[PDB]
């Protein structure tokens, strides 16, 4: 069985794309496994006492 | 205090002014320039615990409260050196559920490890006054014991 995702749905029900389907898709594009991340600090995190925001 | 002619230290009337030394009435200073600086958090009886809501002024500068005795000597002080300006520092001195937490927005931070441990010698507050270290505003609730009522 073939599950198509990045394709047109004629009756708007044919190819619904889920969070796991897009999740797997995004992993393959960047080349990552379940042991690594993609992290970016847009604004430097603040450290107040024994806490990190 | 109000300014009164002849009673207060002023050079008034006929030029170039005049203030007379009398017996009893003489010259009494009206007040002090910028009397708004003087504020006293008077402690009249020995208190055992309190719930203060402290609003800090400057970040990275120790912020909190200090307590002085009848002779102007510090006996204890709850003070904290935080990295950023907390919206308020909620402190409870109650023994059973001691709380020293800082608040910024909707986030609650435990401020106990950032506190100055040397200055905080006692919980029992004695007769004297309280000072505000790096605080813009403060709200206090004092609980004092009575054996029989």
């Amino acid at each position: 069985t073939i599950k198509n995702f990045t394709f047109f749905s004629p009756n708007s029900t044919e190819f619904p794309v889920g969070s796991n389907n897009d999740g797997k898709l995004y992993m393959m594009l960047t080349g990552m496994d379940y042991r690594t991340i993609r992290r970016k600090d847009w604004s430097s995190p603040l450290n107040t006492a024994l806490n990190v925001q | 205090g109000k300014v009164i002619a002849g009673m207060s230290k002023i050079y008034g009337g006929t030029a170039p002014g005049n203030y007379k030394y009398i017996k009893g009435t003489s010259y009494t200073y009206y007040g002090e320039s910028d009397i708004d600086r003087l504020s006293r958090w008077d402690i009249k009886e020995e208190i055992f615990s309190f719930m203060g809501i402290l609003y800090p002024k400057l970040p990275k500068t120790p912020a909190g409260v200090r307590f002085l005795d009848d002779i102007g000597n510090e006996y204890t002080a709850i003070v904290f050196k935080t990295e950023q300006v907390q919206d308020y520092i909620l402190i409870n001195t109650d023994v059973n559920d001691e709380t020293y937490q800082g608040w910024k927005g909707t986030t609650a931070l435990n401020l106990f490890p950032v506190m100055d441990f040397e200055r905080y010698r006692t919980r029992i507050i004695e007769k004297g006054q309280m000072e505000l270290i790096n605080l813009s505003k403060a709200e206090f609730k004092i609980k004092r014991k009575a054996d029989f009522v």
